[PDB]
Formats: structure tokens, sequence, C-alpha cells
RNA sequence: GGUGUAGUGGUAGGAGAGCGUUCUAAGGGCGUUGAAGGUCGAUCGUGAGGACGGCUGGAGCGCUUAGAAGUGAGAAUGCCG
RNA sequence: UAUCCGGGAGUCAGACUGCGAGUGAUAAGAUCCGUAGUCGAAAGGGAAACAGCCCAGACCACCAGCUAAGGUCCCAAAAUA
RNA sequence: UAGUGAACCAGUACCGUGAGGGAAAGGUGAAAAGCACCCCGGAAGGGGAGUGAAAUAGAUCCUGAAACCGUGUGCCUACAACAAGUCAAAGCUCGUUAAUGAGUGAUGGCGUGCCUUUUGUAGAAUGAACCGGCGAGUUACGAUUGCAUGCGAGGUUAAGUC
């Protein structure tokens, strides 16, 4: 009968969640956040429409890195100039720019397309326990069981 | 060196996007009112800056 | 008895072009390119008439999983519980209930959880 | 009989098979000659015996 | 109020006054038809069939028999000088739902 | 009854170059078109000017329309018959030459 | 014609059955109240393909049975435009 | 299903994989045999992509269900069992 | 593009020192009634006005396809990596052989052209610039097999005459 529900843009209300990264493995935090951002947690999920929720990640500076990742997990990036390979350790990124660390982790998990990037734009990472989005009245999201 | 592939109509039109003329500096002649190029003698009345020449 | 080309060739090529209407430039203008594209169009259409069922079952599975999580269960547990409870509702209907009739989906989930407990 | 109702006896006349007239006919392209070789050429094939 | 009926190897949501397309039913147009495999009845309250709701039925009238738009299956293997074209029109029966029980 | 057309057929000029000029005048008042064509130095400018003046003359004499209100509603160039020529290139070969022609049409309406 | 069982990927290639084109014979028709041809359309058949409407066009052409073939093009660094 | 009789062929460049040998260096996506499979002539699922490996043989329609190999944190369906 | 190379001032034009080679090119309309006259323009060519059933039949003249070019726009498009499509699809526009309609289409999934030849080709192996036309298992005489008809331990004429 071709009656499967297909969500539309704008008709779905996107809510705001706050996720605390304190002592949570980077990958597991990224996985739960990516699921929420894509909207896999709601029955109205539609692959070709953005239906996920906004996420504010706090205390990113305290994200957990098991094993020796703090010094051994290396993030590479190439300027595209010859010999232009630059590398930074996960520990250094966590200490200096944790926002970038979390954003890279979540990007690696989101789809690599226009919809994926638009969903990525809904992610806000803040080292520390304070964020400027009180106006959005975000609700805390417990993730101890989800991880 | 020769075109490996023929240029499509869309690509040809895109390249020609900037292949166009322009008409600039036309304004009313103070003497007869006919349009003229600024800083040029009006070809109609032969005046320029309010004097016949 | 000479049989010249006639109009059959034009008719056939025009049929191909009409099938090719809506393609990019030469792919709808030229007969050869149109036929080449139309053949690939047939190939993709035949393969997609199979892939479509896969895709919609996948979507229903995802939505049912989300609803089960909201009801405190995983998709696999919910389906096992429904099978034990002797419910034959399929994934299309379950996803439709999950989206539209949350109360009905919750009742189904409660029955599945009861069956799992038993 | 009537000239406008002619009908041959069944199986008396068959339709000639024409090769090289499309693939679906079963004799397109190679015309049933196979691929290359002497027998695939015009006027090809060896003398009897 | 609505129901879910198991028809033609598939399950269809049905409401009174709505028309549903199903696999060809061997029933003449304009005649009454009854679906007895009702797996759920929803609305104000929900009735769950295990697998079928006990004694539930859905009554409809066959509005029309028809054929869906043509589907072309064109199977070919590139470079193998081999293609096969086939047409199809899947018969369907449109049923207007009169009563849900 | 409200619009008049003029056409110059088989004019010896490049259709693309003629279109370059035509794009200027298309959709503008008759006075603006006349000024633009007069002060445009491109070869096709004079030919388009003659065609436009002929169109205005028709819209006035034949249909007694208001010249002062006229606007160039439509104007285009179409490819015409192409004369074939040959230019002898190096090493004894010849190269074809397409001497192209234009059909210039200008339609001017009351408003 | 119904029921049941089983089967229906396919190159070389074998077998069978059909679509379409020109012309011929017979019959039966259609055409300045508009044929063929061209163009557009959301039409029908399992396929090749077959109608039906609008516009253009201006004088020939379908249908049924049978018959004969210069009978079907997308490629040959094919030929001509 | 085998035989036999007759009409019509195409085929005589094979490839890899497993197992048993030779040549080779107990090298080769090597070469040459035996044996089985697949490709050849086989689409579909898995192995990222990937003819020859694993599962499995497409007559079609479905916005139905159960499984194979392989998998169930996100990309990406299913256990943060 | 057939039919003589030649339907037409063709063995011509043209090519070659020469022998020799060798084209292209038919169609207004029933009847020229082949657009008097006026307007723009130097003319060409157009717009009227007329002839005509028809002039989008105006001499490049029956029809007028495709490649190709242009004009106007219903929809989409300037963060996107696209064998160009197919499946799913919001939105916008429009209403047909009235059909669970049509055009476009953000966005998401899947997805390396056709042919030839190869063990194997998306192939960085070959061929095609595109469109149109033409272009390849035929005929004659015999051999043999299947099928069909006639006759049947028989069958049958050939040349030739009317
Ligand atoms: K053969
Ligand atoms: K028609
Ligand atoms: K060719
Ligand atoms: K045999
Ligand atoms: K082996
Ligand atoms: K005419
Ligand atoms: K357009
Ligand atoms: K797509
Ligand atoms: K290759
Ligand atoms: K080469
Ligand atoms: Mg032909
Ligand atoms: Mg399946
Ligand atoms: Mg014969
Ligand atoms: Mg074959
Ligand atoms: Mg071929
Ligand atoms: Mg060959
Ligand atoms: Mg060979
Ligand atoms: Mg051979
Ligand atoms: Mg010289
Ligand atoms: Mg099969
Ligand atoms: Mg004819
Ligand atoms: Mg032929
Ligand atoms: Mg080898
Ligand atoms: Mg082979
Ligand atoms: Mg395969
Ligand atoms: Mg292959
Ligand atoms: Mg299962
Ligand atoms: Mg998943
Ligand atoms: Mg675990
Ligand atoms: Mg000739
Ligand atoms: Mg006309
Ligand atoms: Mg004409
Ligand atoms: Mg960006
Ligand atoms: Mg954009
Ligand atoms: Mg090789
Ligand atoms: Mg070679
Ligand atoms: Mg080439
Ligand atoms: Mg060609
Ligand atoms: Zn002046």
């Amino acid at each position: 009968m071709r009656t499967t529900y297909m969500a539309k843009a704008g008709e779905v209300e996107r809510k705001w969640y706050v996720v605390d990264a304190t002592d949570v493995p980077l990958g597991r935090l990224s996985a739960v956040v990516a699921s929420v951002l894509r909207g896999k947690n709601k029955p109205t999920f539609t692959p070709h429409v953005d239906t996920g929720d906004f996420v504010i990640v706090i205390n990113a500076d305290k994200v957990k890195l098991t094993g020796k990742k703090a010094t051994d997990k290396i993030y590479y990036r190439h300027s595209m100039y010859p010999g232009g390979l630059k590398s930074v350790t996960a520990g250094e990124l966590r200490d200096k720019n944790s926002r970038r660390l979390i954003e890279t982790s979540v990007k690696g998990m989101l789809p690599k397309n226009t919809l994926g990037r638009k969903q990525f734009t809904k992610l806000n990472v803040y080292g520390g326990a304070e964020h400027p989005h009180a106006a959005q009245q975000p609700e805390v999201l417990d993730i101890t069981n989800l991880i | 060196a020769v075109p490996a592939r023929r240029t499509s109509k869309a690509k040809k039109a895109k390249r020609r996007t900037h292949y166009k003329l322009t008409i600039k500096g036309l304004n009313a002649c103070s003497n007869c009112g006919e349009m003229k190029k600024s800083h040029h003698v009006c070809p109609a009345c032969g005046h320029y800056d309010g004097k016949d020449v | 008895a000479r049989v010249k080309g006639g109009t059959v060739t034009r008719k056939r090529r025009k049929k191909v072009l009409k099938l090719a209407k809506g393609y990019y430039g030469s792919k709808h203008t030229l007969f050869k390119s149109a036929k080449e594209q139309v053949m690939n169009s047939y190939y993709y259409a035949f393969r997609d008439r199979r892939q479509k069922k896969r895709d919609f079952r996948k979507l229903w599975i995802a939505r049912i999983n989300a609803a089960a999580r909201m009801n405190g269960l995983s998709y696999s547990k919910l389906m096992h519980g429904l099978k034990l409870a002797e419910i034959d509702i399929n994934r299309k209907m379950l996803a439709d209930l999950a989206v539209n009739d949350a109360a009905a989906f919750t009742a189904l989930a409660e029955q599945a959880k009861d069956a799992l407990s038993k | 009989m009537k000239l406008h109702e002619l009908k041959p006896a069944e199986g008396s006349r068959q339709v000639r098979n024409r090769v090289g007239r499309g693939t679906s006919s079963g004799n397109g392209k190679t015309a049933g000659r196979g691929q290359k070789g002497q027998k695939a050429r015009s006027g090809g094939g060896v003398r009897l015996g | 109020m609505y129901a879910i009926i198991k028809t033609g190897g598939k399950q269809v949501k049905v409401e009174v006054g709505q028309a549903i397309y199903v696999e060809k039913l061997n029933v003449e147009a304009g005649e009454k038809v009854v679906f007895d495999e009702v797996i759920l009845v929803g609305g104000e309250s929900t009735k769950v069939g295990a697998p079928t709701v006990a004694g539930a039925t859905v009554e409809g009238t066959v509005e029309k028999h028809g054929k869906q738009k043509k589907v072309v299956t064109f199977q070919y293997k590139p470079k193998k000088h081999s293609h096969r074209k086939q047409g199809h029109r899947q018969p369907y029966t449109k049923v207007m739902i009169e009563a849900i029980n | 009854i409200t619009s008049a057309k003029a056409t110059a057929k088989t004019v010896r000029t490049s259709p693309r170059k003629a279109r370059l000029v035509i794009d200027l005048i298309r959709g503008k008042s008759v006075a603006d078109a006349i000024s633009i064509l007069k002060f445009t130095p491109n070869k096709s400018a004079g030919i388009i000017e003659k065609v436009l003046m002929s169109a205005v003359a028709n819209a006035e004499n034949n249909f007694d329309l208001d010249v002062e209100s006229l606007v160039v509603s439509e104007a285009f160039v179409n490819e015409g018959p192409t004369m074939k020529r040959f230019r002898p290139r190096a090493k004894g070969s010849a190269s074809p030459i397409n001497k192209r022609t234009s059909h210039i049409t200008v339609v001017v309406t009351e408003k």
C-alpha cells in the first residue's frame, strides 16, 4: 500500500540534550552522541531527512582515553603540500583543544555526505561544565547505560 | 595537444558566460538631449561642454 | 523487390529517446547514448525492485528498534518476545504502530516482555 | 477453394531462417559460424574428405 | 478505529470507509468479501491477535479489479550479446472497507 | 495590431557575434536600443540598427502604432545558410571555411 | 479448459514459435467531410511491437488469407550528406 | 535416465582455488599432469574495493515472513547479550 | 545515396603531361495568377496590400525528421567529488488515452558506459565526434536429411510440338 511514514523537515521537533564526557571513553561517547545526532533514538527516523537532536558536550577536557591512547593515538592531517604531514597526539589534543578531539571523533562516525555534515553542525563541545546554550533549555542525558 | 573529449553544450555555455559585450558611459547630451558618450563630442549636434565644434 | 529503410528505424529510435526523456543532455538527445543509458536504467531498475524490499525492511527494523528502546527493550528482545507470544504482526505494521500509535506499540511491547518473563 | 482463403497443408511449408539479424534470433553477429578459425571465413572450410 | 488484516501474504492497515489494494481476490466486482485473519484492532483501545484476534472479522466490497502500471524486466549481460525483455502487470483488487468487527 | 516584426535574412555576419549585440537591446525601449546600437562599434550593430529601424517603420506605417511607447519585445539571431570555402594550408592540404550568415529578427510592441 | 507435481541464469551453439517492412493475388474496405508521411500524448500486449486522439500535411493507404524477398543496423580507423 | 540410428553444430588459447605429484629453489598470479569446485557461460549476500575464495543458482510482482555465509558501538541492519 | 557513371546541357564539371580517373545536381502552384501599389533600407531583405483553396506553397519554393543553433519559461541549482542513472523522497507547478496522473526535484541508498577480443576488460587493450541515409549467408545447378502432398511395387518425365 506504500504507507510507510516519511518524516519531513521542520515538522519534527529537535530537542537539546547535554552529555557529560567526564571519565567516559572517547569512542563510546562519540557513538552515543552520533546516534542521537542522527536521530536513531526516535521512531520517526527517516534516512533522507534530518530528525536528530542537538547535543552539548561538557567537560570534554576530562574525556577518558584507555590504554596508551593519550600518547600513542596519533591524529594525522596532510596539507596536500609535499611532505606536509602533520601529527598531534590524542593526549595533547585533549589537553589543549578537546573540542577538536570530540568533533573529529564524532565526524568519523557520522555519514560523509551533506546530511551527515548538517547533522554534525548540531554538535557543540565545551571543555568544562558551563555552556552558553541555557536559552535552549537543554535537558541532561544520562549515558552510563548507553555506553 | 588536442581535446581528449568534445566540449558539451553546458560546459561551452559556462565558458562563454563571460563572453559578452558591454555598453557604458551613455548619457544625455546637454545641447540637444540625444544620448552621447561622456567626454566625447555628441555625434548629433557636434557640441561638447556646451560649445559647437 | 527492393525494401528501402522506411520509418521503422525512426520509430524504434524515437521510442528509445522517449524512454530516455529526462536524461542529461546527450543522454536524452542522442539515440546511441540514450540507448546505452536506457539499458543501464533497466539494469538498475530491475536490481532496485529487489533492493527496495531490503531498504524498507531495514527502515522498519530501525524504527522498531528506536521504539523498543523507548519502551525499555532492544529490537532483538522485542522480536523474540513477540515470537514467543505468538504475534504475527510484521515489521511494516510494527513500525507504523511505533510512529503513529505509540499506545498500541507499548501494549505490544508489554505483551512481549511478559512472554519473555514467562 | 477461394483465392482469399488459401491454406497450405500443415507442415508443408516452413519459414527460412535468416542469420545475422540480431542477437535474440540466436544467429546474430557470428551467424552460427563460431569465433574465428578457417570455417568462420567467407568461402571457408576444407574440401570434402 | 482501525484494524490490521493479513491478506495476500501481507498485512494491511484498514479503516472503515477506506479503499485498500490487495492481491487479486477470486471475487466478482461489487460483491462482499470478508477477511477473517485480523491480527490487531486499534483505536481507543487495542486488541492483539495471538496470532489472530478471536472472532474478529473485516467486511469489504470489491470495488474494482485492475492491473498496475507495467513493469519491464530487461536482463542483459554486457559484452555477451544477450538480452531478454519481459513485461508484467500485477493484477490487483480494490476493496472498500464497510465494517470492522 | 499591437506589435510589428522586421527581419533581415541571409545577412553575412557571425550569429554568435550578432547575439552579443542583440543581448544588449533585447527588452529595452526603442530609444535606448537605438542609442546602444549607434554607439556600439561592433559590425553587427549597424545591421541590427537597420533592422530595428525597419521594425519601427513598419509598426508606424503599417499598423499606426505609437512609436514613442514602443519597446523591443523580442529579438534574436538564427543561423542561416553557410557558404563553404577552402583555404590552402601547409603541405598541399586544404582546410574548410564556414562563411556563416544570420537571420536577424526584431519584434517591437506597443508596451 | 480445470487440477496437481516439477521446472523456467546462460556465451558458442541446436530447436520451436512469433513481431515488423516492401511487393503480388483474392476478398473486403478506408480516403479534399482529408491517405501516406511528420510531431505530441499520461494508451494496449509477455517481446519484437499494435492502436486511439490533437496539430501539420495534401493523395494515396490499411485490414484478412496466402505468396516472393534488395525484409529489420550501433559499431566494419565502414561510404555519402 | 542409458543405448542405437540419423539432421545441425560449436569446441581443440583456458583461468584460479583446494588436494596428490613432477620441473623450479619444496620460488612465482611460474610450468606440466591427476582429481573436485567455481569462473568461463552466474546475477544475488560476505570477504572495503576484488572473475576463479565462503553462502547461494535471478520466469515475474509485493512497502510480507524464515534462514545460509558473514555479523550485532557509529558510519551500517541486528547484543555496548 | 535507388535505377545506366549520367532522370538535370555527363563522360560534362573537375583531376592528370598522358593513357586514364570521374562528380554533384529532379518536385512552387490546378493555373504564374511569380506578390501592382505603399513603408524602412543604398541595396539585399523585410512589413503591409494583393494573387491564390493554401504564401510557414514566394521561387534555397511539395512534406520538412535528427544532429546543431536560438528565443520565452514551470521546477531545480553557487559547501559540492556526479558511467550521470535507478530506488526512496519533501517541496513547487500543472491537470492527461482519468490512470492508485504528469513535469521538476532538495535530500538519502545503490551503482566503473556500449561493442569487439579475451582465462580475465570500467578498463590505462580495440572501435565509434554526433545525426540521417546506404551497408554483410543470396541465387543457379546438383548431393543428402526432415516435413508435406500425389501415386505406390511402382513413381516419373527431359528435350521438343500446340
Ligand atoms: K552452425
Ligand atoms: K498521429
Ligand atoms: K559509422
Ligand atoms: K548427434
Ligand atoms: K588444479
Ligand atoms: K505548402
Ligand atoms: K530550455
Ligand atoms: K541519487
Ligand atoms: K585493462
Ligand atoms: K594500444
Ligand atoms: Mg537502413
Ligand atoms: Mg529478501
Ligand atoms: Mg522460400
Ligand atoms: Mg546463442
Ligand atoms: Mg552486435
Ligand atoms: Mg568477430
Ligand atoms: Mg581461437
Ligand atoms: Mg570455428
Ligand atoms: Mg603547393
Ligand atoms: Mg533459476
Ligand atoms: Mg508506402
Ligand atoms: Mg538489407
Ligand atoms: Mg598459471
Ligand atoms: Mg571465451
Ligand atoms: Mg558472482
Ligand atoms: Mg565479465
Ligand atoms: Mg530472523
Ligand atoms: Mg545498527
Ligand atoms: Mg558488552
Ligand atoms: Mg552516379
Ligand atoms: Mg505548414
Ligand atoms: Mg518546404
Ligand atoms: Mg564544508
Ligand atoms: Mg547549497
Ligand atoms: Mg592477454
Ligand atoms: Mg590488438
Ligand atoms: Mg576512436
Ligand atoms: Mg552512422
Ligand atoms: Zn548633442
